């Protein structure tokens, strides 16, 4: 979720928070 | 006299299923059909204004969409807004229009967020919706008794509208809402090869019933590496979340074929693969709509509308516009005016309608129930073909041509390992 | 003739560190200091138009803010925008203004996203930024040798500006950008107790250097439960990311601060665990121009804004607004001196970036990226009296950690415990 720079009308919440970059 | 319809979609870029090249003609076909029915809008004439949702770069944007929305508000004082279809484009617009107290109709904006009552009041979704994919998954999961865990993999190219994230979000939240089971999730980057040893490990560690949302090529590669690792229909099952069927090709199925001498292993792998897409409307009116759409776009919109599952979006835009037109008519019959958003919207909700796409039901929440087809491989030929069908409204699953889903060990593999993960 | 400034902030709700009740007087103070400087804006008098960022419910929204921005743009054709402060209010506005090619000034919008100037062109941030907090964290870890792991917990609802998510978001991204250390994150809901046996387990399993971003009451309860588990300074350390220092009371005159002070009987047990606790806040300006500014700010808000400005770190936001507007005026003036018009956003901005300035907050430096460097104080309790007091300071520009009033960081063992457990994680 912290892929940050997702502010893009970010209100779009949810959960999905896993990855690895 | 004049029912102004504001349009906010991509007026120049034609890569989106909701581009004006694809949707314009379909809308023109809808207005025309309107003009021919005297039983719709007695004494009113529909007018249309156009605004682009795309920025200078040519992509649909969170800035241009809303800005164009305001221009059309001051210059035309519209009764209804059409589009946008991109999630990040529609979000702010749907929000403005909710404030303005004006109804908005779109066949795009499938994100879970847009479904929120109080935030997107007056927003009717006549196209597909991502939560609805959760319904189907829930239905599919119940049917084959997967009572515990599921793994979701998804990849989304950073410069875009995160198509696959919204898809997985809808599935994730709805499945958890209804089955309250454990849904593990993992995001990866397609182009990044570092993620593959991690994805595979992830599958082995936390998933048996797996849903992948990626490009057709990515799904191909993963299936290759899956078998290569000794993973098959024996204990694992792989679903490709390909909603618009990009891995296939409609109208006339080799999703595993690429012609690289990797098709032998591919097929063996694609034995554990099953493909989830939107259900193609098979009613006659649909077929006749496509041909008219093709011709009109080519002749007046300068574009060639190739055949494909993406065509349901402009067909849905078409039906939604007819659906709204009747509701306004219905509002007028009982005294209301055209600027009665609440009244008109509510007439459209929880209602079944007959459109070119056929049976379309708008739910209690303002969204079109979505039907989905589950493709599968032939134990004989190996070619993928619809084996299952889910009725969005009926929520029930029905087999097709008395087919049976392939399971290597007879009964579908358990959604849990022998001694635990 | 006259330079129009557009303001988009909370004009009615007075609960935000950037509400008009607090910023208005600060801006008035600024326009006034302008009319008194003839070396600023020769042949130009600053005008001001107002728009609210809050919705019907009176909370700042991502719909009223941009909408008000669009309206002010049409009716007044401003050269510059002020605010908004809420992350979700600012995001669309800054985005609109960049398209419009108009500079934006704000001491709010601390979110990482705003940092991307390609999208947020012409947005100059004259207040704190959460990325900067990452710099501080990097600094702390370097000073105390932590090159492996850290655990961040954060609490936040879904229907708000999600302040604690954005804070952690900045820390997470900047720290991983600079130290490669594996950072574990866990979100929880304050009100729901289910998360508590979950959090402990996570603290017990995912980290030793723990950063908590929550309400002052939540950080308390967590520190209490940490004790019972047998987690103390020995092996664990707990940072409370309390940037605006909500856990402490301001203007005590000269007083040893009781962060946990609640008077429920658990105060002794509290203090025991509150030994592993260290509190991170923004640094309060030391310069005398600040103190004198607050006095004027207070009087003017009480006098014409009908509000009572209390004391506290939240006051640097309106102080940063004051400074930012002055910083902008110098730049416009410079632009004019070299034959540039007032609507030359691109230029005015670059005149403001990578520059230092003396404002009421003292030394402020806007970086190459367009964001004011942020200073942070690290509070700690007195091993002998237990009352928390600033023991460390971090320069935003110099990025250096320097002790305060001859204090040294408290360590039970004498040294900081490693970001790695005594033996292994299994
Ligand atoms: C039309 O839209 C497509 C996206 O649907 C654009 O292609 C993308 O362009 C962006 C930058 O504009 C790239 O970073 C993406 O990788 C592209 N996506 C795809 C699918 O290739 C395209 O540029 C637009 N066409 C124009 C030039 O108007
Ligand atoms: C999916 O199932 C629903 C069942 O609710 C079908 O809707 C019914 O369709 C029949 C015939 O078209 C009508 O007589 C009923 O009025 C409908 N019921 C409701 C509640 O609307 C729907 O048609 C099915 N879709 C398909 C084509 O499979
Ligand atoms: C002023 O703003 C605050 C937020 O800073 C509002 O308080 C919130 O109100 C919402 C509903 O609007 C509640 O769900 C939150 O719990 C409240 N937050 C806090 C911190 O209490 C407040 O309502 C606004 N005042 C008015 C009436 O304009
Ligand atoms: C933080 O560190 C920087 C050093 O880079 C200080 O800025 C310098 O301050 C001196 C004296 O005020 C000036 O002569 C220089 O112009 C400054 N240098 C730069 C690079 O701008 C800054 O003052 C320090 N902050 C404090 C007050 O601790
Ligand atoms: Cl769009
Ligand atoms: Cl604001």
């Amino acid at each position: 979720c912290f892929g940050g720079r997702i502010d893009r009308i970010g209100a779009q919440s949810g959960l999905g928070c896993n990855s690895f970059r | 006299s004049d029912l102004t319809v504001a349009v906010v979609l991509p007026l120049t870029n034609t890569s989106y299923p909701w581009s004006w090249a694809r949707v314009g003609p379909a809308v023109e076909l809808a207005l025309a059909r309107v003009k021919a029915r005297p039983d719709l809008l007695p004494g009113w004439t529909v007018r249309m204004v156009l605004g682009s949702s795309e920025n200078a770069a040519g992509v649909c944007s969170d800035t241009a969409a809303p800005l164009a929305a305001v221009d059309l508000k001051w210059e035309h004082s519209p009764a209804v807004f059409l589009g946008p279809g991109c999630v990040y484009s529609a979000a702010p617009v749907g929000r403005f229009t909710a404030h303005w107290r004006v109804p908005l109709l779109t066949a795009g904006a499938p994100a879970l967020g847009i479904g929120v009552k109080d935030e997107y009041a007056l927003t009717t979704r006549t196209g597909p919706s991502h939560v609805k994919l959760g319904d189907f998954v829930t239905a599919l999961h119940r049917r084959l008794g997967w009572e515990h865990q599921a793994l979701v993999l998804y990849a989304d190219r950073l410069g875009d509208d995160r198509p696959c994230f919204f898809i997985v979000e809808g599935l994730y939240m709805r499945v958890r809402e209804r089955l309250n089971i454990t849904v593990n999730h993992q995001e990866f980057v397609e182009g990044d090869p570092d993620h593959y040893p991690k994805l595979l490990r992830a599958v082995r560690r936390k998933g048996r019933v797996i849903y992948i949302c990626s490009s057709p090529d990515a799904f191909r590669n993963l299936m290759l590496l899956a078998l290569n690792a000794g993973l098959t229909g024996e204990d694992y099952v792989f679903f490709h979340l390909d909603v618009f069927g990009q891995s296939l090709k409609s109208a006339q199925q080799k999703p595993w074929e690429r012609g690289d001498g990797q098709d032998r292993s591919a097929r063996q792998a694609f034995q554990a693969a099953k493909i989830i897409t939107y259900k193609e409307p098979d009613n006659p009116e649909y077929l006749e709509f496509l041909k008219q759409l093709k011709l009109l776009a080519d002749k007046k919109f300068n574009f060639t509308v190739e055949d494909g599952l993406k065509n349901i979006i402009p067909a849905s835009f078409h039906d939604g516009l007819l659906l709204y037109v009747q509701a306004v008519t219905e509002t007028l019959a009982q005294g209301g005016t055209v600027t009665d958003g609440e009244n008109i919207t509510q007439r459209m909700w929880n209602r079944s309608f007959q459109g070119v796409t056929g049976y379309l039901k708008i739910d209690r929440n303002g969204d079109r129930d979505t039907d989905f087809s589950l493709w599968d491989m032939d134990p004989e030929t190996g070619a993928f073909r619809v084996v299952l069908n889910y009725n969005g409204t009926s929520q029930e699953l029905m087999a097709v041509s008395e087919h049976k889903l392939y399971w290597p060990l007879g009964y579908p593999p358990p959604d849990v390992p022998k001694c635990g993960f």
